[PDB]
């Protein structure tokens, strides 16, 4: 479902929201898992890159809006 | 040899990628089998 919605990357919602954003959000929430999707943190502060990391290089803003 | 680290280093990677691309392009010159040259 991720790789699919990724095709919507250019699709903006009626509020200017990149559909990708919402769809991925509802995705994470509904799916009720982030560790596999967005990664895990190691004790020394290294963020183990997760699923979403493979698709985007800008994991920052993504995880950020997810957290919002 | 055995995240926050590379971040700190950039504060106080791309060069390795440029080294890899240089290595691949250089190696392409010596490839006899053409499809491998295209791959490289």
């Amino acid at each position: 479902a991720l790789q699919y919605f990724y095709f919507l990357r250019n699709e903006k919602d009626n509020q200017g929201e990149s559909m990708f954003l919402r769809c991925v959000s509802e995705l994470v929430i509904e799916s009720r898992e982030f560790d596999m999707l967005l990664g895990k943190l190691e004790k020394d502060g290294s963020r183990k890159p997760g699923a979403i990391d493979k698709f985007t290089r800008d994991t920052k803003t993504i995880i950020n809006k997810v957290a919002s | 040899r055995d995240d926050g680290i590379s971040y700190r280093l950039q504060e106080v990677t791309d060069d390795a990628v440029c080294s890899k691309a240089n290595e691949l392009l250089q190696r392409s010159r010596h490839v006899p089998n053409k499809q491998e040259k295209e791959r490289m």
